[PDB]
């Protein structure tokens, strides 16, 4: 009932860190994103992933990074992880030059397309907006199998990031992983990340329309076993 | 706070 972790490598971890965008996109500089990346770099490295951080990629670069990565030989690896830090809209992330469908970035790893990652977990963590809604708060193996998307927010909603500390989702995810990454199952970790973000964060803003908002992450799992980074 |  657990994913076999007996491989010489845990797996590759691609971190796409998009901070500066083309003015044609009209997207602002994501302050605090470098802090997220560095933190995420330390966590996933600790977990034992071979992480490489790619900055200000463009949609093609991103698609290539993923197409190529899916093309490597993952036979000696337990899994694959990819973390996306950037701007976004519903179903789409922003390259420095525009927006590309997350579905395209992930499909490369389908069972029919990455045989060496077949029956192995493929993890994508996405920190990006998914719309413009604010939460006010209240006081034969299937080809689509073995994927897990840890989104920072829910469909149709904004995702918060503090210029000086990083995004809520990443601050949360990193504290949890640092302390429990090696002892709790992935769903437990993400559930705790879910609770941490919901209870410990609340937007501070000068625009009242954007003041005191809350946020809840969203985990989608097509996993078929329990995942322990150990 | 900023949003993404």
């Amino acid at each position: 009932y657990q994913y076999n972790m007996n491989f010489e490598k845990l797996g590759k971890c691609i971190i796409i860190n998009n901070k500066n965008f083309d003015k044609v996109t009209g997207m602002g500089v994501r302050n605090g994103t470098d802090k997220d990346a560095e933190a995420l770099f330390k966590c996933f490295r600790s977990l034992g992933f071979d992480v490489i951080v790619y900055n200000d990629c463009s949609c093609a670069k991103m698609q290539d990074l993923l197409k190529k990565a899916s093309e490597e030989d993952h036979t000696n690896a337990a899994c694959f992880a990819c973390i996306l830090l950037s701007h976004g809209e519903e179903n789409v992330i922003y390259g420095k030059d525009g927006v590309t469908p997350i579905k395209d970035l992930t499909a490369h790893f389908r069972g029919d397309r990455s045989k060496t990652l077949l029956e192995k977990p493929k993890l994508f963590f996405i920190q990006a907006c998914r719309g413009t809604e604010l939460d006010d708060g209240i006081q034969k193996i299937p080809v689509e199998a073995d994927f897990l998307f840890a989104y920072s927010t829910v469909p149709g909603y904004y995702s918060w990031r503090s210029p000086g500390r990083g995004s809520w989702f990443v601050q949360a995810l990193c504290s949890i992983l640092e302390e429990h990454g090696k002892d709790l199952e992935i769903m437990q970790i993400l559930t705790r990340v879910n609770d941490r973000v919901a209870r410990h964060f609340e937007s501070q803003s000068d625009d009242p329309h954007f003041h005191e908002k809350k946020q809840i992450p969203c985990v989608v799992s097509m996993l078929t076993k329990e995942l322990y980074f150990s | 706070d900023e949003v993404x």
